[PDB]
């Protein structure tokens, strides 16, 4: 990884620890954007099975 | 008779200024009071956004 050109650090985001058998599964979006130099981003995190 | 001359409106008392914080903390601080200062021929450069 030559040629660099900015480095952001953050924690890890959406993301838990929940122990449980059964129908809990859970739907993950986001919206990847390029607008204005800035690669935008809008989530809507809705947990559903 | 009636005549409705002018209008008495209530002035704004004050004006409340402060800022919402958000994206925030710059390591920009870690520039000018650091340690192994480059010399003049090498180049550097720390990108903070
Ligand atoms: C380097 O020293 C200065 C002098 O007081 C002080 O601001 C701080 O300890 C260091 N600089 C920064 C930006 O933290």
């Amino acid at each position: 990884a030559n040629n660099c050109t900015f480095e952001y650090v953050s924690q890890p985001f959406l993301m838990d620890l929940e122990g449980k058998q059964g129908n809990f599964k859970n739907l993950r979006e986001f919206v990847f954007k390029n607008i204005d130099g800035y690669f935008k981003i809008y989530s809507k995190h809705t947990p559903i099975n | 008779g009636i005549y409705q001359t002018s209008n008495f409106r209530v002035q704004p008392t004050e004006s409340i200024v402060r800022f919402p914080n958000i994206t925030n903390l710059c390591p920009f601080g870690e520039v000018f009071n650091a340690t192994r200062f480059a010399s003049v021929y090498a180049w550097n450069r720390k990108r903070i956004s």
